[PDB]
């Protein structure tokens, strides 16, 4: 698990300090620029929280579609892959795992690229390298079926591509069991994603205090 | 060689064109000499603040007032122009901070990709990559990421393996391609397709294992020599 | 005009459907000249295509173009 | 920048490891990488090595 971004909070300034008042503000004035200062840096930093997310995702050209019959060697995708129920069922997961107001001054951006967005780039980068492997990231995406791709990736780490053939099924059952107990290790145990409530939780907690502050 | 030789001489070409010609193909290094240098300026600006005191210039509430009075207007300065001094102190903190991580960044794609040839994955440019070239620039590197890039693909029928004598035939370095007609291996990233002979496939076990394997000839060149 | 979107009250543009890659980011998914007028619509993330999975078919290329990107 | 840092990490585990296959040691997982799948999640990602 890894954080790419923090909810993109902007405050105004001098609404913060003076909060529509004619007598506070034109003592805010002799201040400088102040706050002309701070908010040109809480804008930074949300006009670069777009960039994290624009760089972690959108890695692709054009946003591939899985096929619609799904014969994977025996590789059993249907955990990741999207379902158009509602995006996948292991993120649907994760979107339960997670407890993400304003008042004055305070608000929050939206993110420009919407999570239905964020959902389908994953899914390219899905359809990708299940249909074409490594290549669509090289250029020009090159198709190759799947349980030949994974004995090239076997000829990767030094095992000669014969292994996986001559135990492609079994191979098959193991990865698609392991990926069954991903979504139970991850049901089950609470705390399971620790590193992206953190970002929430200190993100808020440290907004909680800009607000007592006020009192 | 010699076609390969034009593409690279041609496609430096386009590189300085296509930065005379577009501006803003520099967004990186000027935002760091814009952004340092409007930091500058907003420091000066607070040289002509009140923040209070009876005047901005610190020669006019010196010339005009008593010192025992004078020190409670130049305190309301002092406080303030350090706290203007000290916020400029610490966004540059953290600004350098920000460049020793490219500094670092370019340290290494200099050392990964100009001194060898990375492997990693779109480390240095789209692509498969061949080389790099350092290029100064005011206060920044470029990098000309030299890249293979493939192109020009067309579709084929596969097979894992070629069950040859009841024992399977797996290519050594290649994939087992077929024209409609005829079989071949080749190597995985260029169309250049040979005929299956024993020494670019290795064997093993007999052919009732893996899935997918067609039947077909994988000719000795001993044989011819028997003769 | 007046069009309403997820981040807000936008006025001044107007609202198209074709999507387009997104010029002047604006938030919640919509960014925003094009002949004389402000239009505001739906970002793409591109050219959609799937490519075509076999069971039993690889796409071997045949030439390639050496490139000079920058950094 | 504690997220940027993070975020170029994010960038980095998927130009490495879902658009190719890693030979880095332990960079994408405990043991030989053979590939990975991207996940979106509330604000961060998750990688399946
Ligand atoms: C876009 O499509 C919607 C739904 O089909 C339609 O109501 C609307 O008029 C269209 N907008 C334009 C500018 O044509």
């Amino acid at each position: 698990i890894l954080p790419v971004s923090m909810t993109k909070t902007s405050v105004d300034c001098t609404m913060y300090i003076c909060g529509d008042s004619t007598e506070c503000s034109n003592l805010l004035l002799q201040y400088g620029s102040f706050c002309t200062q701070l908010n040109r840096a809480l804008t930074g930093i949300a006009v670069e929280q777009d960039k994290n997310t624009q760089e972690v995702f959108a890695q692709v050209k054009q946003i591939y579609k899985t096929p619609p019959i799904k014969d994977f060697g025996g590789f059993n995708f249907s955990q990741i892959l999207p379902d158009p129920s509602k995006r996948s069922f292991i993120e649907d997961l994760l979107f339960n795992k997670v407890t993400l107001q304003k008042f004055n001054g305070l608000t929050v951006l939206p993110p420009l690229l919407t999570d239905e967005m964020i959902a389908q780039y994953t899914s390219a980068l899905l359809a990708g390298t299940i249909t074409s492997g490594w290549t669509f990231g090289a250029g020009a995406a090159l198709q190759i079926p799947f349980a030949m791709q994974m004995a090239y990736r076997f000829n990767g780490i030094g095992v000669t591509q014969n292994v996986l053939y001559e135990n492609q099924k079994l191979i098959a059952n193991q990865f698609n069991s392991a990926i069954g107990k991903i979504q139970d290790s991850l049901s089950s145990t609470a705390s399971a994603l620790g590193k992206l409530q953190d970002v929430v939780n200190q993100n808020a907690q440290a907004l909680n205090t800009l607000v007592k502050q006020l009192s | 060689q010699k076609l390969i030789a034009n593409q690279f001489n041609s496609a430096i070409g386009k590189i300085q064109d296509s930065l005379s010609s577009t501006a803003s193909a520099l967004g990186k290094l000027q935002d760091v000499v814009n952004q340092n240098a409007q930091a500058l300026n907003t420091l000066v600006k607070q040289l002509s603040s009140n923040f209070g005191a009876i005047s901005s210039v610190l020669n006019d509430i010196l010339s005009r007032l008593d010192p025992p009075e004078a020190e409670v207007q130049i305190d309301r300065l002092i406080t303030g122009r350090l706290q203007s001094l000290q916020t400029y102190v610490t966004q540059q903190l953290i600004r350098a901070a920000e460049i020793r991580a490219s500094a670092n960044l370019a340290a290494t794609k200099m050392s990964e990709c100009v001194l060898g040839q990375s492997k990693r994955v779109d480390f240095c440019g789209k692509g498969y990559h061949l080389m790099s070239f350092p290029q100064s620039a005011p206060h920044g590197v470029v990098f000309l990421h030299v890249t293979y890039v493939p192109a020009q693909e067309k579709n084929f029928t596969t097979a894992p393996a070629i069950c040859h004598d009841g024992k399977a035939h797996f290519p050594r370095e290649g994939v087992f391609v077929s024209n409609g007609t005829h079989w071949f291996v080749t190597q995985r990233n260029f169309y250049e397709p040979q005929i299956i002979t024993t020494d670019n496939t290795f064997v093993s076990g007999n052919c009732d294992v893996v899935i997918g394997i067609v039947n077909n000839t994988v000719y000795d060149p001993l044989q011819p020599e028997l003769d | 005009n007046v069009f309403q979107t997820r981040a807000g009250c936008l006025i001044g543009a107007e609202h198209v459907n074709n999507s387009y890659e997104c010029d002047i980011p604006i938030g919640a998914g919509i960014c925003a000249v094009a002949s004389q007028s402000i239009i505001a619509y739906t970002m793409s993330l591109g050219a959609e295509n799937s490519v075509a999975y076999s069971n039993n078919s690889i796409a071997i290329p045949t030439n390639f173009t050496i490139s000079v990107t920058t950094e």
